[PDB]
DNA sequence: CAGGATGTATATATCTGACACGTGCCTGGAGACTAGGGAGTAATCCCCTTGGCGGTTAAAACGCGGGGGACAGCGCGTACGTGCGTTTAAGCGGTGCTAGAGCTGTCTACGACCAATTGAGCGGCCTCGGCACCGGGATTCTCCA
DNA sequence: TGGAGAATCCCGGTGCCGAGGCCGCTCAATTGGTCGTAGACAGCTCTAGCACCGCTTAAACGCACGTACGCGCTGTCCCCCGCGTTTTAACCGCCAAGGGGATTACTCCCTAGTCTCCAGGCACGTGTCAGATATATACATCCTG
């Protein structure tokens, strides 16, 4: 029934009617902050906000109290060593640099102490959002066990906007990634060579524990390219066009993106599920997907139970590669347990059999 | 009246698409012609590889561009623009080719 | 009951070559008698100075949207470089071309 | 039938190494064996003369070591000798 | 058979400009013509020296790179 | 030892420029002598240094010197050579 | 009034009394310190032959020497009879040391 | 113990009254001349190995040595010190 | 039998020493062999040149009203000639000092 | 300023030749063992480096007057840049040719190696003569009407 | 065009210390012989430099116009130089202590040398795709009323 589906769409779109005025008044701040960073002398001279869109199919973004943006700053020549063999988490050393690292006070060793450069982001950008007071804006400091510096403005009432460090690398692509993002035989080369000639990025995230270096470790981020194949959602890069046809490739993404938002926020247990997997999933349905018809939103229903069978089998055998690693493959029991999935599943399942009640709310 | 350029400009524009390329800049037989009368005084019924020649023009060139780049300096210090051969002869003295 | 070879590149962990370079060093004339371990050390040295050296020219490649490394990328890499453009001071890269500079006064 | 021997080999394999996937022209890969030759011959000679001057016979790591501190400069000098030693430990674990 | 006036006056205006020159006096010709000259005379001394050396009668790479790197001037990319 | 630099005093830079054969001096030279001279002096003494650890001892030879100023181009008759 | 000298004269003079002298013409004392200050950056407790520092007061002179002789000329480029650091920076950059 | 050292005071002194046969020499001059000679004898060796490498031989001959000198010495220095050298070289075959 | 020595520098005629040579150019690591003219060519060579910088040398000190060598006289003899500054180029020599030199536009 | 002409980076479509594999194989690199010689070590000497003290005078340091040189400004005129129309010859492709490089085999003269002599060259001792070194007059050279 | 101060050379005498000669000695070059091997010739192949011929067209060249830059002159105003007084600290001679280079003797282990064997790197042959080229646009910059 993708009439239903079609107006809580348009219900998100009245969202955004709400967070245009929302996301403008923060978006100016936090370009304020720009503006105002390239000035103040630190370490921190060149950092811009990544521009990943604005939409809700661009930025991370919830109930209207809570806004995201990256902002990335250049590192100079960055060595990666795998501390999770999955492949996803890494240990962060510079190269030669024969004038001098600015950042030489960041490092405990040979390594990058992330904990000490965060605490210098946080006291920098709380000193600096703190000293102009046009629109009242603070910073709240909550536990450092995820590295986020949470401004709260009073400006019509609370924003929140976490300010997330992403490391800029334009070197090589590390090894391994060496086949990952494979769309050669859907798109071209020409495009994944030029996609993969472009940089990216480290951000900080604790590894959850079962370690030794803490803070140290990073993940890697390509925010980017993905923001760029989901606006080139196409074979035909016209998607999203005028010059192309309207197909339900962006409104599936949101489908299955929103449902499982709201069922598994209603059940809280099943958290450590986030949106990367709907987006490594979708990845994964067009690249193989070979046909322009099999999306088209007069196909709505038809692509999302199509998309719902991918899911399904995908949970059943235990594998969902990382569409840029597949060597880390996120769906290892050791960070979520078998019978957590299956709950899942059941869930899922929940949903398709009374007819998608979740979007009968208002 | 059509479209005359100021002094300078089509200069600058020889300069930004000379410092772009890799080519050779002087031709081919004239330098050619030249290596064989000057190395026939030395020695009498010679023969040249032509990878002996390109080699020799190749290293020529980037002689005389590294001097040229040290009469401009010169010149910069002399408070002119135009380059003289006082300046070329300060730098082959202070390069100390004399 | 055979030892089947394993080369010293192996043992030392690179890609140069041991062998060859020990052969060279002894048909050199440089001494009489040639230490077991100069080989790794100048292999593992000419390796580094390679990777540090091929790297920047990949970028210097990657940056004009080109594929291959040619030599204006090589030279591009050598002067973009305060140490790399001192141990290469004199020394002349054919087809290598310029470096990009105007002087202030002209402009 | 002249067989005549280089250094394109071990280059290609390092180049592969660092960027998986870049080509490389037939001159460039002409220089680099200039180059590997170049600093051979240079490293070799230091080596030698300092041999000459310590009334040795031999030439051993140490003699390598201090010629690449003469001729290495700066930074450059540190990660060369960091990489040295480190080849060498892990050759003599054998 | 002057053959020194086969280095004209526009090429010479390239090499200036590929260095970087915007005006150029007009008695700068030739005297940059017998600088070249010199620089030759001097390359090719030496690479004939070479070549008589090995008892040849034609002039190889080798030679040439030989005479340069024996001046401080080594010349990667046309073999050794 | 702290401010040694100071011990080329402005007449001796003096008398180093009149060996040298100029007539008039500006008074802001004798900085860019002191700074020339030391990067020259840190230059040649960390080969003279590699030399002497490399041979293991604790006193700096003349050899050292001279073997770090023939490493540079800058030969010097007169003392072992 | 009494026997004042036009200023040159007396410089002159210092040029051909130091043109025809041997004799070392900085003070020894100074330059062993400075020595030894700049040498224990590299290694501690070291020490010195006394020849080893005489050989390094005659080069360094030497050099210093050689180049004042090119600022000289540099200066006489510029039309002028007083050096200034304009010239020794252009004299070390078209050596090479730059 | 005593620690011989070599030097070409000698044959300096045979060579200085032989062509001046009333002038001294200091001892630090005696120094610079054993400098001189070392670094001329050291250049010339040098090429002249260079050189043997380059065309696959084996052995220095006074053919080698002969262009050595034809590279580094310039003009007619060379011609003369080749001449010299020559002139010396048939004087010794004729034993 | 065993007739009497002759050095190889008497036979040559010359005063340069041709077996201290010979043993210099097989300890030298400059090639395997050493072929038995070519010490004698080197000897030659540096006896030629000694001299040739003797001669000018006790010129320039006996232009000066003085019999005894000086470093001072070594260097006025190099610098002084056309050719042999061109060889000793790059070279410095311990109390040697310069030549004496003004340039025009300093004059009075 | 504000448009207009021009120049240059940017997208497409096509083909190519230069690069990337793949295969056969041979020569040089690896494993094992021995025999020597280079290097590591320990002790000892004795050289030379470091450290101190006292006096002097030469050099440094500070001040001062002043003249000359650096520097700014204005004018001019000329020499160099820009553009156009001719003309020459450079470059390219193709053909043919042969001198000379490059390889292969032979052999011969020459250089390595060894053992014994012997004189040349090194270290030490002594001595005279070239050169500091001080005075003292000659003689340049600068500073004025 | 002088006339007097004031550095500076030159001669002369004293004295001192360093070169030149003598003596003792030791180890390295010479002689004489043996052996092995690098290189010199002589032939033969076959590449590749040389010479030619058309042909196209891009580049050099010559000329005119104009403008901006070097150069010359003038005038000003600091700032270095020459001189005089004070102070200080190198420098020399000296003495003292001790660290460490250098030599000897002793020992061991690592490398050359030999021999056997086999895999990696080279040469040859394909297959294909990065880039060069040509065409069409749009953006960027200079220029002038
Ligand atoms: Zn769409």
């Amino acid at each position: 029934e993708p009439d239903k589906l079609k107006k809580v769409l348009d219900k998100l779109r009245l969202k955004r009617k709400d967070i245009s005025e929302a996301a403008e008044t923060v978006n100016k701040v936090v370009e304020r902050l720009l503006r105002r960073m390239q000035k103040r002398e630190s370490e921190f001279k060149g950092v811009e906000q990544l521009n990943t869109g604005s939409y809700y199919e661009h930025v991370k973004i919830s109930a209207p109290n809570e806004f995201d943006v990256m902002f990335k700053l250049e590192v100079p020549r960055i060595e990666l060593q795998e501390y999770y063999e999955t492949g996803a988490f890494y240990l962060v050393k510079f190269k030669r640099i024969p004038r001098g690292n600015p950042l030489s006070h960041f490092l405990e060793g040979e390594v990058l102490s992330a904990t000490k450069m965060l605490s210098k982001f946080r006291k920098i950008i709380k000193e600096e959002v703190k000293e102009i007071k046009d629109i009242d804006v603070s910073v709240e400091k909550e536990k450092p066990g995820s590295p986020a510096v949470t401004l709260l403005i009073r400006n019509p009432e609370e924003i929140s906007v976490d300010i997330i460090l992403a490391l800029e690398s334009k070197g090589s692509w590390p090894i391994s990634t060496k086949e990952g993002l494979p769309i050669q035989g859907w798109l071209g080369t020409k495009v994944r060579t030029n996609l993969r000639r472009e940089p990216f990025y480290l951000v900080p995230k604790n590894a959850k524990d079962g370690n030794s270096f803490q803070g140290e470790t990073w993940r890697l981020s390509f925010s980017h390219t993905e923001k760029y194949i989901l606006n080139n959602h196409g074979i035909e890069k016209t998607c999203c066009e005028s010059s192309g046809a309207k197909c339900c490739r962006k409104e599936c993404l949101k489908l299955m993106k929103y449902l499982l938002e709201q069922l598994k926020k209603e059940f809280q247990e099943l958290d450590a599920f986030c949106s990367y997997h709907v987006k490594t999933a979708i990845f994964h349905m067009w690249t193989q997907d070979p046909q322009d018809s099999q999306w088209d939103p007069r196909n709505l229903s038809s692509c999302f139970d199509k998309l719902l069978a991918f899911f399904l089998e995908c949970l059943r055998t235990e594998k969902l590669d990382h569409y840029f690693i597949p060597k880390f493959n996120l769906f290892s029991q050791e960070l979520i347990d078998r019978k957590s999935k299956e709950f899942l599943s059941k869930k899922i399942e929940y949903e398709r059999n009374n007819g998608f009640p979740i979007f009968d709310k208002l | 009246k059509p479209h005359r350029y100021r002094p300078g400009t089509v200069a600058l524009r020889e300069i930004r698409r000379y410092q772009k390329s890799t080519e050779l800049l002087i031709r081919k037989l004239p330098f050619q012609r030249l290596v064989r009368e000057i190395a026939q005084d030395f020695k009498t019924d010679l023969r040249f590889q032509s990878s002996a020649v390109m080699a020799l023009q190749e290293a020529s060139e980037a002689y005389l561009v590294g001097l040229f780049e040290d009469t401009n300096l010169a010149a910069i210090h002399a408070k002119r623009v135009t380059i003289m051969p006082k300046d070329i002869q300060l730098a082959r003295r202070i390069r100390g080719e004399r | 009951a055979r030892a089947k070879a394993k080369t010293r590149s192996s043992r030392a962990g690179l890609q140069f070559p041991v062998g060859r370079v020990h052969r060279l060093l002894r048909k050199g004339n440089y001494a009489e008698r040639v230490g077991a371990g100069a080989p790794v050390y100048l292999a593992a040295v000419l390796e580094y100075l390679t990777a540090e050296i091929l790297e920047l020219a990949g970028n210097a490649a990657r940056d004009n949207k080109k594929t291959r490394i040619i030599p204006r990328h090589l030279q591009l890499a050598i002067r973009n470089d305060e140490e790399l453009n001192k141990l290469l001071g004199k020394v002349t890269i054919a087809q290598g071309g310029v470096l990009p500079n105007i002087q202030a006064v002209l402009l | 039938r002249s067989r005549k021997e280089s250094y394109s080999v071990y280059v290609y394999k390092v180049l592969k190494q660092v960027h998986p996937d870049t080509g490389i022209s037939s001159k460039a890969m002409g220089i680099m064996n200039s180059f590997v030759n170049d600093i051979f011959e240079r490293i070799a000679g230091e080596a030698s003369r300092l041999a000459h001057y310590n009334k040795r016979s031999t030439i051993t790591s140490r003699e390598i070591q201090t010629a690449v501190r003469l001729l290495l400069p700066g930074e450059l000098a540190k990660h060369a000798v960091s990489e040295g030693t480190k080849a060498v430990t892990k050759y003599t674990s054998s | 058979r002057d053959n020194i006036q086969g280095i004209t006056k526009p090429a010479i205006r390239r090499l200036a400009r590929r260095g970087g020159v915007k005006r150029i006096s007009g008695l700068i010709y030739e005297e940059t013509r017998g600088v070249l000259k010199v620089f030759l005379e001097n390359v090719i001394r030496d690479a004939v020296t070479y070549t008589e050396h090995a008892k040849r009668k034609t002039v190889t790479a080798m030679d040439v790179v030989y005479a340069l790197k024996r001046q401080g001037r080594t010349l990667y990319g046309f073999g050794g």
